[PDB]
RNA sequence: CUGGUAGUUAUGGCGAGAAGGUCACACCCGUUCCCAUACCGAACACGGUAGUUAAGCUUCUCUGCGCCAAUGGUAGUUGGGGGCUUCCCCCUGCGAGAGUAGGUCGCUGCCGGG
RNA sequence: CUGGGGCGGUCGCCUCCUAAAGAGUAACGGAGGCGCCCAAAGGUUCCCUCAGAAUGGAUGGAAAUCAUUCGCAGAGUGUAAAGGCACAAGGGAGCUUGACUGCGAGACUGACAAGUCGAGCAGGGACGAAAGUCGGGCUUAGUGAUCCGGUGGUUCCGCAUGGAAGGGCCAUCGCUCAACGGAUAAAAGCUACCCCGGGGAUAACAGGCUUAUCUCCCCCAAGAGUCCACAUCGACGGGGAGGUUUGGCACCUCGAUGUCGGCUCGUCGCAUCCUGGGGCUGUAGUCGGUCCCAAGGGUUGGGCUGUUCGCCCAUUAAAGCGGCAC
RNA sequence: AUAGGCCCAGGCGACUGUUUAGCAAAAACACAGGUCUCUGCAAAACCGUAAGGUGACGUAUAGGGGCUGACGCCUGCCCGGUGCUGGAAGGUUAAGAGGAGUGCUUAGCUUCGGCGAAGGUACGAAUUGAAGCCCCAGUAAACGGCGGCCGUAACUAUAACGGUCCUAAGGUAGCGAAAUUCCUUGUCGGGUAAGUUCCGACCCGCACGAAAGGCGCAACGAUCUGGGCACUGUCUCAACGAGAGACUCGGUGAAAUUAUAGUACCUGUGAAGAUGCAGGUUACCCGCGACAGGACGGAAAGACCCCGUGGAGCUUUACUGCAAC
RNA sequence: GGGUAGCGGAGAAAUUCCAAUCGAACUUGGAGAUAGCUGGUUCUCUCCGAAAUAGCUUUAGGGCUAGCCUCGAGGUAAAGAGUCAUGGAGGUAGAGCACUGUUUGGACUAGGGGCCCUUCUCGGGUUACCGAAUUCAGAUAAACUCCGAAUGCCAUGUACUUAUACUCGGGAGUCAGACUGCGAGUGAUAAGAUCCGUAGUCGAAAGGGAAACAGCCCAGACCACCAGUUAAGGUCCCCAAAUAUAUGUUAAGUGGAAAAGGAUGUGGGGUUGCUUAGACAACCAGGAUGUUGGCUUAGAAGCAGCCACCAUUGAAAGAGUGCGUAAUAGCUCACUGGUCGAGUGACCCCGCGCCGAAAAUGUACCGGGGCUAAACAUAUUACCGAAACUGUGGAUGAACC
């Protein structure tokens, strides 16, 4: 009466802290917001973390128990 | 939280079926069962397809559900296809009365030759209801019906040698747990002491009895059976030691408890536990007189007592729980009739003197003048036999009592 | 002794290694009887120890279960392949670590709690110790 | 000195106690006007400043709650070896969680009034 | 597909655990969902905070609504679960249709087919004073290709030419194709009358591993045994040995390891049935019981059952239990 | 020398016949008899594309087909479903007939836009159009099917009689542990010293069951089952003798099989069962007569089992077809 | 002598017969049918060298694309590999109880149900019969987390080593894997089981060791050598090397299978009571008196059983430690002076041993012999030991001068 499962979806970090980015990078696949949009990030419909502009991604604390990523140039 | 059952009966012209079915409810309560149905069919001969007719079979289906019955007892015991046609047009569980009783003893049961006893019923009742699907498991799906050298049939030893080799196994294994029961037996009899046996129907309260004739007249008497308001407490024989205040002696043996329509496997494991009343001086019956249906009770006790072998011995047909009536006094005797309350002292005082009337007879009064060297054979006197009068001369001692045969053939010089 | 109900029927065997992260020290009784290795009790051998421990007291002093079965065991039956799932649920287990205090006793002379304890770890699948607060 | 407005994982919070007030801040008085209430000038909005530090507000004290937190030891463990292999032990490196010593009633920047 | 095959179950998608702190990761492993819904349950502006408990109050009851205090979420979030969410992604109200058209640097994911995210640009809007946000919904299921048909549109083609027929292109609709990458528009059984190709990749026999089960031996000792745990037994539990049972596995053999019982012939083990020696005994004696030593020899004629086995008759000192391809 | 063994009691089949050449001789087939049905003669049925035939040089007392199977006693209830037969003339449906209209085209007419006859062409509505099916009746020695519940039955009827519910109708007569019986080696008796077989009473099939016949039944059987007498090397338990072979000699002289072989035993090991590997233990070289434990001996690319998008034969309310009607 | 012929005949019916063939004859042809199946496929050396996986599949022993091999070519801040440093994502091990579930024992009140009840069980008084909260203490988790490693992973560097990487083409094979270690599932925390992960070896690896023994330990064979050094494993003999050195242990052939449990084995520690003003063992007296203590009982007189268990003479003797008697008598202990002249008695911990320990052809659970070390522990040093590495000579591929 089991046997079933989906397509595992490969979420997580999709580049690392200190590396050069274009713009449009998936930074981050997440369900919900583990991690949120910092400076020239954007947060896609599907809570997908993205770089609007080139630069170097960092993963900074937001504040105690939060995170976010920022892509400085 | 006690599970739901239901409960069906029917008069094959039965001569108190009311009665049979009161009792496999009070069964169904000792299993730990909540009978929340009783489905009563009043036809002559049994349906040899369903038990009951095939119209009644959805009259409980109906009930069963209304009810949210889980399983479904029958008060006779169901032959295998029997079982399955009811399995599939219930679709629900089912249990006959043998089975409920097997359920009972398993539980109650707490020694090994116990244990093997009602393992050996349970796997006899439940063999043939396997052996019919044992066959039928797999005969759709088989060897091409066996056109190699593979050998051997899946039809036979599919059944009869997952289960019967083990009842085989079961069987040698009593036998010798049984063998050994003549070698604890061994010293009783070569001491020829007489054996006072009490038997009857469950809760009758004749462990009650024993326990009574255990506090009075036993030299241990820290020592009581278990008593209970449950049926079947007891399931192992006890033998105890009764010393009469006179210095009489017999052994009191309490049984297994009978009840209607018992299993006749159980009744072949029966036999080894009643090896002591069928070889009994004496055979108490204890019937419970305040019960309104006490001679349904022991004429179906003697029934059995037949059919395990209990024969030509002298019995006394003692009716207790006086007390719970306000008519009957308490104490009462009419040949083989004893009216009696098990609580009380006066009653035993009295089922004492009872017994001393038909085992004691041979026991006749004789005069002894035992000289003062010899003192040894006045304490044998104060010790194994009743003394009225002690008189003292300068010569010797002199003493007249009531002794056996036996001790006048051993102080036959005095 | 079974938990009165489980979130899941069916619960992985686990593993037993290391020292009990918890229940190594007598707590309430004078006296506890400590698992020196490693073993599954189930509630059947509990259940023969504590009778043991307490047919042994008399109705007198105190005893404590400090181990509760909280796992689930299944079997399938003879005569069945391996495959077509997990067999069914058929008893409860207590995964004891060793240096777990499975029973403690108080209220009862020094000499009598250590007879009880012997009577109980006689029905236990475990090499134990007696031990004193 | 106080109003505004930021930064900083609560060492910043909560709780308790106390003091202070046209220099702002506040409550406070009113519903004529803009504007309000799924009813209510409570709120929101607008117009006042008789009244008051009582509350918020600001400053000061406190470790009751939280929060932060060594060292040492232990658990675990990469690698390398042993056993009597439900598991256990040794060597090398890394090293918690809990608990404890202790720390904390914030620190830091700009702007206006004083 | 399948711990042989059949029967049963399953077949695509989503969430979790298994999964070993990136990603990924199997089993007829453990748990649940889906084949939609919503004109607001979508967009935007502005405003807001829930559960529960204590206490007091008419119908009012434990529990309706009202008021106060305490309440980081113990609520809610259309719908499983996980990850999120009180600057709310939760709750109100006003206006709306961005549930827009053309696209799209660049990423993620993937054998492919597909799938996913996307700043930003243009057109023309919604809301907003503006900043700005808006290409559906807190996120992740709610689907199905091609071929062939149908309808709508069209500065495309139109078989000499003009048309038309018909095709193309754009948009959209019609099969549980669900065995869900869909053999066809259209598909059930028996074979013991069978045949061929193959396989020890895979079952039935025997061997092997394993030893749950089984047999035997033990530990503890509550009980039984007339008193009496241990003469003889021994529950609840616990620990082993053996490899005769019931099983598990599929390692040798399918270019054949060809058969149950009986007959003939035995041989071996000892966990001993008899006979020999001994300890204990509930050993007075007789007849027994039990354990230790002991494998030299011995260990049956019939009736019934195909029957191993069993039951029975009649014997015997005894009518042992096992192994050796049962 | 050559010439029946017999008897008692069952099952099955009436009987004599027939059969799987070469593993089945039977209880199977046939049979006389029975019944159903078709068939009016260029008969039906059958073979053949047809002609021509068989049927039959027959003609309903005859011919074909189905089922049953001498004889005796019997063969119950059900026509709701399925088939068959008949009825009725509504509904639906094909080709064919019919041709209202509508596209396309164009001689013109164009107020720009569009209209548009005639002819041609592509489609085409109503109406018309049979059998079958749908509907109604019959028919069971057609295919098939033949229940419950509640009381009184004092008995006794395993299955009556009286109430009810449902059904097309509720399994009638007879028979019943059977060529049929799961509980079951059913229970009691007989027969035996001992009887799961056998035979006979009770209980028993959820009712086995009446022409895929039910129940009887003399005669018959290389039929099956049980018992008895005779008789015996079947056996207790084997002995002796004869011939043929074997053996020796002379003559003649194959075969299956075969990687090469100087080819022990034990215990182990190993693709988990070793003459050949290890450690041991035994063992002089070559033969002859004998015996079969092993060489997983020989024989036959396993018949079992699975697999293969391999066959083949058979079935049907699988799909798609075809003859025939 | 004739007739019926294979999409067919014939059949008192069996799938029965139709030329030793019949669930559809024989023969020739279509035809070299087709065969995702089995078998087979022939000279040599050199260089490299897999896979037994993913996805999809009327697919599962087939295939396709990808992965992994090879050949060629290209470009190429060398983009690959290792370590150091630095940064980061991530919730496992452990732990914890803040949440969610599971759970033990107190304490605390609500209540209801037992229990009594002037009562309408409306209200009291009790409860340990339940009870839902509540706190205190204590547990527990694959699908709990206030926490949280080691590793692994992604990056960065102006770091030090190293030598691959990528792209495009030509050619493949593989899609049955096995065992071992570690981490999981399924199973019984069985399997030489099954299924993943991860490393290794086998596969495709010869050599040495493990008696023999693909998968274990050591280690990679280009060829030759009657050279050398080492690895695992060894050094009494088979059999090359120690009858090696030092200090201990073991008596069991333990070593050279096997547990619960059992025990006056033996070595070492460590506490501790008595002790030359005499212990402990034995031997020499004494071991009395009230008194047969009372009750109980026929009898119970230390000693069936119950209840008390005081004093006394001094050296001290229980209202008695075992036997004994019918009860008595009798023998014995405890408990004391005497003799004798050194140790003696409890408890805990560790090492090594013992029992528990029965299978089938033959010793048969060290390969054998045999071993009391030739066993074990700790420490040491020599040697033997491979196709490893080195030496010498030779052959050969690639790269670079
Ligand atoms: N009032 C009353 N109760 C009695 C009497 N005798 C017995 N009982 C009760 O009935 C119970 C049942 O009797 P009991 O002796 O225990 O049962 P039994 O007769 O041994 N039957 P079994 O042993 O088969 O169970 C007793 O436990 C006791 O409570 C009596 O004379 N009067
Ligand atoms: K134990
Ligand atoms: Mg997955
Ligand atoms: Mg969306
Ligand atoms: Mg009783
Ligand atoms: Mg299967
Ligand atoms: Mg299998
Ligand atoms: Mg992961
Ligand atoms: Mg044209
Ligand atoms: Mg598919
Ligand atoms: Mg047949
Ligand atoms: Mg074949
Ligand atoms: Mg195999
Ligand atoms: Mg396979
Ligand atoms: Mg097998
Ligand atoms: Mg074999
Ligand atoms: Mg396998
Ligand atoms: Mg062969
Ligand atoms: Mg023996
Ligand atoms: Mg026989
Ligand atoms: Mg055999
Ligand atoms: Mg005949
Ligand atoms: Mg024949
Ligand atoms: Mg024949
Ligand atoms: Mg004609
Ligand atoms: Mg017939
Ligand atoms: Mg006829
Ligand atoms: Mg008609
Ligand atoms: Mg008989
Ligand atoms: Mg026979
Ligand atoms: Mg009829
Ligand atoms: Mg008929
Ligand atoms: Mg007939
Ligand atoms: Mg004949
Ligand atoms: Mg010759
Ligand atoms: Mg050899
Ligand atoms: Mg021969
Ligand atoms: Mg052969
Ligand atoms: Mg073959
Ligand atoms: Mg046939
Ligand atoms: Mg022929
Ligand atoms: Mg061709
Ligand atoms: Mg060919
Ligand atoms: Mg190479
Ligand atoms: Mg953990
Ligand atoms: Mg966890
Ligand atoms: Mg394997
Ligand atoms: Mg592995
Ligand atoms: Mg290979
Ligand atoms: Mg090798
Ligand atoms: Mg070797
Ligand atoms: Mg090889
Ligand atoms: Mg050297
Ligand atoms: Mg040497
Ligand atoms: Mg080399």
């Amino acid at each position: 009466s089991n046997g079933r499962d989906s397509e595992s979806k490969r979420l997580g970090a999709k580049r690392a802290d200190g590396q050069f980015v274009t713009g449009g990078s998936i930074l981050y696949r997440q369900r919900g917001t583990k991690i949120y949009p910092g400076t020239n990030v954007g947060r896609g419909g599907d809570d997908t973390l993205f770089a609007k502009t080139d630069g170097v991604v960092r993963f900074e604390r937001m504040g105690r128990d939060k995170k976010k990523v920022s892509v400085y140039p | 939280m006690e599970k739901k059952v239901l409960i069906v009966g029917i008069s094959q012209k039965q001569k108190d079926f009311d009665y049979s079915m009161e009792e496999l409810a009070n069964l169904a309560a000792a299993n730990n069962m909540e009978v929340v149905g009783e489905i009563r069919q009043n036809i002559d001969r049994e349906n040899r397809a369903t038990y009951v007719g095939k119209g009644k079979v959805d009259e409980i289906k109906g009930l069963a559900e209304m009810q949210d019955a889980r399983l479904i007892i029958f008060n006779d015991e169901l032959s295998p296809s029997q079982i399955r046609n009811l399995e599939e047009a219930l679709e629900l569980d089912v249990m006959d009365r043998t089975g409920l009783i097997l359920a009972i003893f398993a539980n109650r049961a707490k020694t090994k030759e116990a244990q093997l006893q009602v393992q050996i019923a349970k796997l006899q009742y439940e063999l043939p209801r396997i052996f019919g699907q044992g066959e039928d498991m797999d005969q759709q799906s088989g060897k091409g019906g066996l056109s190699n050298r593979g050998s051997g049939e899946k039809k036979i030893e599919t059944d009869r040698r997952t289960i019967k080799h083990q009842i085989r196994h079961l069987q040698k294994e009593l036998d010798m747990l049984v063998d050994d029961r003549e070698v604890r037996r061994r010293k009783r009899k070569k001491n020829e002491i007489p054996v006072v046996s009490l038997v009857g129907y469950t809760n009758a309260g004749k462990s009650t009895t024993m326990n009574g004739l255990v506090r009075a007249y036993s030299e241990t008497a820290d020592k009581q059976v278990f008593e209970k308001d449950m049926l079947f407490a007891t399931l192992e024989t006890s033998v105890r030691e009764i010393v009469l205040p006179d210095n009489k002696q017999f052994l009191l043996t309490d049984t297994v408890g009978f009840v209607s329509k018992l299993p006749h496997q159980l009744v072949k494991a029966f036999r080894s536990t009643l090896e002591e009343a069928r070889d009994a001086d004496l055979l108490i019956h204890v019937v419970d007189y305040s019960d309104p249906h006490y001679k349904t009770m022991m004429k179906t006790t003697e029934e059995t007592l037949k059919v395990v072998g209990v024969e030509d011995v002298p019995v006394i047909y003692a009716y207790n729980k006086a007390d719970l009536l306000e008519d009957e006094m308490y104490p009462k005797q009419t040949g083989n009739t004893i009216i009696f309350s098990a609580r009380e002292e006066e009653s035993l005082e009295f089922l004492t003197e009872v017994i001393r009337k038909e085992l004691f007879a041979s026991y006749e009064k004789a005069t002894f003048l035992i000289p003062f060297e010899a003192g040894q054979v006045v304490a044998y006197l104060n010790e194994h036999a009743d003394i009225l009068e002690t008189e003292y001369l300068e010569n010797g001692t002199q003493i007249v009592a009531e002794v056996s045969p036996a001790d006048l053939q051993k102080l036959a010089e005095y | 002794l079974v938990p009165k109900r489980v979130k899941y029927r069916r619960e992985f065997r686990g593993n037993m290694r290391g020292r009990a992260k918890g229940g190594t020290e007598v707590a309430f009784g004078e006296y506890g009887l400590q698992a020196v290795e490693a073993s599954w009790i189930t509630n059947r051998q509990i259940e023969a120890a504590r009778i043991a421990m307490t047919r042994y007291m008399k109705r007198g002093g105190k005893v404590w279960i400090k181990i509760f079965p909280h796992k689930s065991y299944t079997s399938k039956p003879i005569g069945v392949r391996m495959g077509k799932g997990k067999g069914a649920p058929e008893g409860w287990v207590s995964p004891v670590k060793r240096g777990k205090i499975m029973f403690e006793i108080a209220g009862v002379p020094e000499d009598v709690a250590r007879e009880a304890l012997r009577l109980a770890a006689h029905k236990l699948p475990v090499k134990t110790k007696i031990v004193k607060r």
